[PDB]
């Protein structure tokens, strides 16, 4: 608890950008656009990793509004 | 003491002996060095070719490079307006992997599949010497024009830090210097002018 | 060729010393300095070369000869120590090897200046900073040259040079130290001249070369032409004072060696083509100032050498030594010889 | 009503200054305060001491040192400088101040002058306390060692040597002892400030044990000439306790006495720290002044000074005003200080910048200042640079990361131009309007690639068709029912053999931007000639030229349309090689192995013997009507300008295949960014995969802005520079020319002229 802010912008950017992003490709997984499962490679079904993506997103979210009330506070 | 003059000398030797009691049997015509060139697979010549000949354009580029570069550093403390008019002794010098490049891809648009039926043809063995050969003429040509252009670069970037007036007198030079690497383009599109594909 | 290897580690440092170079006084700048009436005018002249800004924050009205002979100096040695630090390998030998020469005259000069008794501080200025070698003041104690090498110059880079310097062995005075110092130049040089032939690469070795014959052969001539004085000297005792190298060793500093009178030394150089023009004229020291300087600008003519940075270093000692003639012709009202400056850029 | 002056230089004039002496001084400081008028050195050939107003350089300067000396000293005894933030009494609207006169700037000299002495006087007093405070606190170190320190076979020295030399000391007591001594050495753990230098000096005491007379002068000697401070402890414990007890309460009273000793020189310096940046301000300004007096013809049948300067047309309505103004500030009567002046000399460019155009123009001054009236380079620059820079970025997620990089600098403008910052975000805040025309240029080229984060689009329908059916595992091929409207087809996306499309597609894309980009720099030279009146340079270096690289190099472009517009297969004929062809026009002429269209058998011939005949009609010319009107100098001139135009058609053309070279790179490792990290985060079933694509996500962005935006841009940014610099600006960039720079008054900025001073 020395000084603590230099690093909050670091982690608010960082989360807005991947709440967004892991929200688009979740929701790119979930209707099959045969570009991200369309081959017989890395996922095969579907949903199922749409689910922990939109997991991801939410964590990336309960990260945003911690550090994006500790930058508030200056 | 000099380990690399005694690999040399030992080579010299065991080669000397080896020809020599392959006399002493009578079988003289074992080392037969036009049966390696028939038996041996041409997309190796070929491929070699290609590599060698952007490798060693690259080297060349980059001596020069770094050689006018130092030199220009250097001058420039004193006199910083030297950077951006001795620029072109760096363009000079960067052409040079360009050179290689253009000779890359017009090499790799001969590299087809053969068939195991006349593989080793007359063609396809025309093919992989003509590409070996003009790909390390103009990769060697590239290297020592790279070289020459470097060094007169570093010598015309001292001279125009000492006045304005003389950089206009030493670029003629790395004008001539500049025409060899030309030189090996032309000739190296030249020797596989008449090469065909592997087919 | 010698444009090859050279630059990968020593480019930066042969373009700074050449843009050093550029910054050489030329004859108009020194006749604008010989121009000036006030030594106020001799500050502002200097303040639009290379110098400038090295007068300031000094004074208006504590500006003496002096003082401006300590500072220009003072630039000539911060820049010869930043080219020696962004140095390494041979070129920081052979910049060492510089220092040495310098290292053995204050040698000289601490011993001379114990012997009449003067102050440690008086005899560590004046005492050129640049051959340091952090020993030095303990040098004004027990004066035995013995006492002196046993204990202090054993540890010094000077040590090898003293193997035949332990002939007599008694307290030093005046005559003894100058034989000394002469045997420690002697075998100084050619330790340089054996360094120089065997690492220093080939167009800065052939100029290497010739400058340190153009050094033995003026300290040969000096050591001729100062040893007829009041004294007898066995020519099998001043011949261990000439140097093994240079244009005349091969046979003409025999006839050095073998000398009586100044018609002696005058029929000893009469036969080696470059000499034989100076004893017969004037200034016998502006001679060898002026071919020294003609060799060092025919030095700048190579480009990949390392005799740059030797012939720039004895060209700005040059330019210090003009300017403090003419700053002494200026202050003291002595104007009719001040043009006897040296230049030749 | 200004002219613009951004497509050409700004129309100069040279006005001659009939000024007379009384009002001199005056007058230049209304000169100075507008700026804009470049005054040339009508002094020449006049040395530096000879000229006037020399004294008055001598005492401001003199000023100006001892102000050097109070601003080193205020930063020992460590006191902010006040920086009085009023910035504006002297700038600003009005643009008229009144100038301090005379018994001001007497006022200043002679409180300097009494200020210097005091302040040396004040300073070399608390400094013979401070020296005597060091000897005092370290023998009283000395005094405190126990007697282990004191205890080993007077009989002794003593004393505090800098660490640096005790290995020195005891080598030489080595040497010089035989092999008897008894040399001992404890450290001082804080290091030891020194007053003579100011190097902090890490020092530790020593104790070397002998018997004799001879031999303790020996090693007194011996210790003091390394810079050796030797005392004089007694043997027993109470001696030395009776010396420590002796040692306080006389270093307690130089405790005393260094206080109100260095303090009124301390309320002095808090004096003098505040209001002397105004003081400094106010000399810096009136030995500029006399710096520009000093190149004015002084008369002395009347006392009239003559002054030349440059400056341009639409303010010699604003000098009247202002020399008006400031004849009838004080009552006087002169006759027509202004004169407009005939001449042949060379006047300055100044182009106008105004916020959007003055990064650009940064950027292609910093090659070179252009002549005067040529075509500026910097307006061309504004759209060719940010574009070349997006053919080689081409991705839509990075060109819009980049735009918002931008928009977070240039939507607070007026925040960032009042800070101090060093030379990053100087380049960072300078150029922003190029960083976000930079960005939007990338989204459209990454649109037109089909590239977002290496991934694709699908918003139109394909050009392509699968088959209908197919096993798990078969090499099929798609059936091209039809064309796609913007873009590339996003059915190149897996299909491994995207790149036998993509390079080929690609590097015939910057082959035609490059030439069009050639093309179109080098009609600025005929516009040029056209306006300097110069019709030889037309007939003999502009159409020799064209001809000659339009008939080599655009015929390349133009059968490279040609074969993309002929469809090859319906037609049943082979498709050719353009660069087989391109080499056989030069090096086999009149033989072609595919035939193109149909009367090319001849063509090449002909563009061969024009484009062979262009180069005896180039060299010949432009010397020989300087001839009829050789010289040497122009013939051999002309012969170097043809050998350097013919020669960089081939590498200049050659030389922009680094537009397709970055955009194949930078696609690819941002695929294998894609593919490395993020992509085995996707088969990781149970509460392990939540965390692991988070790390492996946070991995992924900062690597695709780390490496992947900061420092591909870069690089991609001098490209487009090194394109304009050297390809395009060698066509109809003449060169030399001098900058305008007027005479205009400034913040100076105490700490650099320090450190420009020393």
């Amino acid at each position: 608890p020395v000084v603590s802010t230099g690093k909050a912008w670091c982690c608010t950017v960082l989360s807005a950008f991947g709440v967004v992003i892991l929200s688009v490709i979740a929701h790119l997984f979930n209707t099959n656009h045969e570009s991200f499962v369309g081959s017989i490679n890395d996922p095969e079904d579907g949903p199922a990793v749409a689910h922990t993506v939109y997991l991801a997103a939410l964590v990336y979210l309960v990260f945003f509004v911690f550090c994006g009330f500790q930058v508030y506070l200056a | 003491f000099s380990f690399s003059h005694f690999l040399y000398y030992l080579v010299l030797i065991v080669v000397i002996v080896y020809g020599l009691y392959k006399l002493f049997t009578g079988h003289g015509s074992d080392i037969n060095f036009g049966k390696f060139l028939l038996r041996t697979s041409p997309y190796m010549w070929a491929n070699l070719g290609i590599a060698l000949c952007v490798g060693l354009s690259v080297v060349g580029a980059a001596w020069g490079i770094f050689i006018t570069g130092s030199s220009m550093i250097g001058a420039g403390v004193r006199a910083p307006r030297i950077t951006t008019k001795n620029l072109i002794s760096i363009i000079f010098c960067e052409v040079v992997a360009i050179y290689g490049l253009i000779i890359a891809i017009v090499f790799s648009s001969k590299l087809t599949v053969a068939t195991a039926e006349n593989m080793y043809s007359k063609s396809n063995l025309y093919t992989g010497y003509s590409l070996f050969w003009a790909g390390i003429t103009v990769g060697a040509s590239n290297l020592i024009c790279g070289i020459a252009v470097g060094i007169t670069g570093a010598t015309a970037a001292i001279s125009d830090a000492a006045d304005s007036a003389l950089f206009v007198k030493i670029l003629v030079i790395e004008i001539f210097g500049s025409i060899l690497g030309l030189l090996g383009l032309i000739v190296g599109l030249l020797m596989a002018g008449k090469a065909s594909e592997f087919q | 060729m010698e444009g090859v290897y050279f630059n990968i580690d020593n480019g930066f440092i042969e373009g700074v010393v050449r843009g050093y170079r550029n910054g050489l006084l030329s004859n108009n700048q020194y006749i604008n300095l010989t121009q000036c009436d006030t030594l106020e005018d001799l500050k502002l002249q200097l303040s639009s070369t290379d110098y400038g800004n090295f007068l300031s924050s000094v004074s208006s009205e504590s500006l003496t000869t002096s003082l401006i002979q300590e500072y220009a100096s003072s630039k000539l040695y911060h820049e010869f120590n930043y080219i020696r630090d962004q140095s390494s390998g041979s070129t920081r030998k052979f910049m060492d090897y510089i220092t040495y020469g310098y290292m053995i005259d204050n040698v000289a000069l601490m011993i001379t200046g114990t012997i009449h008794d003067r102050d440690k501080g008086e005899i560590l200025q004046r005492c050129h900073p640049l051959g340091w070698f952090d020993t030095l003041p303990t040098l004004s104690v027990a004066t035995d040259l013995e006492s002196l090498y046993e204990t202090v110059l054993v540890d010094t880079p000077l040590a090898p040079y003293f193997k035949n310097c332990f002939d007599t062995a008694e307290e030093l005075d005046d005559m003894n130290i100058e034989i000394i110092r002469n045997k420690l130049y002697k075998a100084y040089l050619e330790d340089f001249y054996n360094f120089v032939t065997e690492e220093i690469p080939e167009p800065a070795k052939e100029c290497m070369q010739t400058l340190l014959g153009f050094e033995a052969d003026r300290r040969s001539i000096n050591i001729a032409l100062n040893s007829l004085q009041s004294s007898d000297i066995d020519p099998d005792l001043k011949s261990d004072l000439l140097p093994n190298i240079g244009k005349l060793y091969p046979l003409a500093t025999f006839h050095l060696a073998q000398a009586q009178d100044f018609e002696g030394v005058r029929a000893a150089l009469a036969n080696v083509y470059e000499y034989r023009g100076f004893l017969e004229t004037g200034n016998l020291e502006d001679h060898f100032y002026q071919l020294e300087m003609e060799l060092c600008r025919d030095a700048f003519t190579q480009q990949f050498a390392i005799s740059t940075v030797w012939a720039w270093m004895k060209s700005k000692e040059q330019e210090v030594r003009n300017i403090t003639w003419i700053a002494e012709c200026i202050a003291q009202n002595q104007r009719e010889r001040i043009n006897n400056y040296i230049s030749v850029y | 009503e200004k002219e613009e002056a951004i497509f050409r230089s700004a129309e100069m004039a040279l006005v001659q200054f009939y000024i007379p002496q009384e009002i001199s001084r005056d007058s230049a400081y209304t000169l100075g305060q507008l700026g804009l008028v470049q005054f040339r050195d009508l002094n020449s050939k006049v040395r530096a001491f000879q000229r006037t107003f020399v004294n008055e350089i001598r005492r401001l300067d003199n000023v100006e040192r001892q102000y050097r000396y109070f601003y080193s000293l205020l930063k020992k005894h460590d006191i902010k400088l006040y920086e009085g933030d009023t910035d504006k009494y002297l700038d600003g609207s009005g643009e008229l101040y009144v100038p301090p006169s005379g018994s001001v700037i007497d006022d200043y000299v002679r409180n300097a002058s009494y200020l210097e002495e005091r302040l040396i006087q004040m300073e070399d007093a608390t400094d013979q306390i401070e020296v005597q405070k060091n000897d005092l606190e370290q023998y009283r170190f000395i005094l405190q060692s126990g007697d282990e320190f004191f205890l080993k076979g007077v009989n002794y020295v003593t004393g505090v040597i800098a660490r640096d030399k005790v290995a020195t000391l005891e080598q030489i007591l080595w040497r010089v002892l035989r092999g008897n001594l008894f040399f001992k050495t404890v450290e001082i753990e804080q290091p030891v400030y020194d007053v003579k230098t100011r190097e902090y000096k890490h020092k530790n005491a020593f104790i070397v044990f002998s018997h004799g007379d001879l031999i303790i002068k020996r090693i007194r000697k011996i210790a003091e000439s390394l810079d050796a401070n030797l005392y004089d402890v007694d043997s027993s414990n109470e001696g030395r306790s009776q010396q420590l007890a002796k040692v306080n309460k006389n270093l307690s009273d130089l405790y005393t006495v260094l206080k109100t000793t260095s303090t009124t020189l301390e309320s002095e310096l808090y004096a003098i720290a505040k209001e002397l940046d105004s003081w400094f301000q106010d000399v810096t300004r009136e030995k500029a002044i006399f710096e520009i007096l000093n190149k004015s013809n002084y008369d002395t049948n009347r006392k009239i000074l003559i002054a030349e300067g440059w400056i341009p047309r639409d303010e010699l309505a604003t000098l009247q005003a202002r020399l008006g103004e400031m004849i009838a500030r004080l009552g006087i009567d002169v006759p027509s200080i202004i004169q407009v002046l005939d001449t042949n000399h060379t006047p300055p460019t100044f182009h106008r910048t105004n916020k959007f155009t003055a990064g650009f123009q940064s950027i292609c001054d910093c090659y070179g200042i252009a002549q005067y009236r040529e075509i500026n380079a910097g307006l061309p620059t504004i759209v060719t640079f940010p574009f070349m820079f997006a053919i080689m970025f081409g991705d839509m997620g990075h060109g819009f990361l980049m735009t918002l990089a931008a928009l977070s600098l240039v939507l607070n403008e007026k925040k960032i131009n009042k800070m101090k910052r060093g030379e990053i975000f100087d380049m960072a805040f300078t150029g922003r309007y190029i960083i976000l025309l930079m960005g939007v240029f990338s989204m459209y080229t990454g649109f037109l690639y089909n590239d977002i984060f290496s991934k694709t689009m699908t918003i139109f329908k394909s050009g392509w068709k699968w088959p209908d059916h197919w096993k798990k595992g078969e090499s099929i091929t798609a059936t091209s029912v039809g064309t796609y409207p913007i873009g590339l087809d996003w059915a190149w996306h897996g299909t491994e053999n995207a790149l036998l499309f993509s390079n080929s597609y690609k590097m015939k894309l910057s082959i035609l931007m490059g030439f069009i980009h050639m093309t179109y720099s080098y009609f600025f030279s005929l516009a040029n000639h056209l306006y300097f009146n110069s019709m030889i340079d037309i007939i003999g270096n502009f159409i020799p030229g064209l001809l000659f690289m339009q008939g080599i190099f655009g015929y390349l472009s133009v059968c490279i349309v040609y074969k993309w517009a002929v469809d090859w297969v319906k037609d049943g004929k082979p498709a050719p090689g353009l660069l087989n062809m391109l080499i056989n026009m030069f090096l086999s002429p009149g033989t072609i192995d595919d035939e193109l269209y149909p009367h090319q058998a001849k063509v090449q011939v002909f563009l061969l013997l024009m484009a062979l005949v262009c180069i005896p009609w180039l060299l010949l010319v432009k010397p020989l009507h300087f001839k009829f009107t050789d010289f040497g100098d122009i013939m051999i001139h002309q012969v170097i300008h043809t050998i350097e135009f013919c020669l960089n058609c081939v590498s200049h053309t050659a030389s922009y295949l680094r537009l397709w070279a970055l955009s194949l790179a930078h696609a690819q490792l941002s695929s294998v960014l894609w593919t490395m990290t993020i992509q085995i985060a996707f088969g990781f079933r149970g509460f392990v995969g939540v965390f692991m694509t988070v790390a492996l996500f946070a991995m992924w962005f900062a690597l695709t802005c780390a490496v992947l935006v900061l420092m591909e841009g870069t690089s991609a940014m001098l490209h487009s520079l090194r394109l304009h610099w050297v390809e395009s600006m060698s066509k109809f960039f003449v060169g030399e020319g001098l900058p305008y720079e007027p005479f205009a008054f400034e913040y100076k900025d105490m700490e650099v002229a320090v450190a420009s001073a020393s």
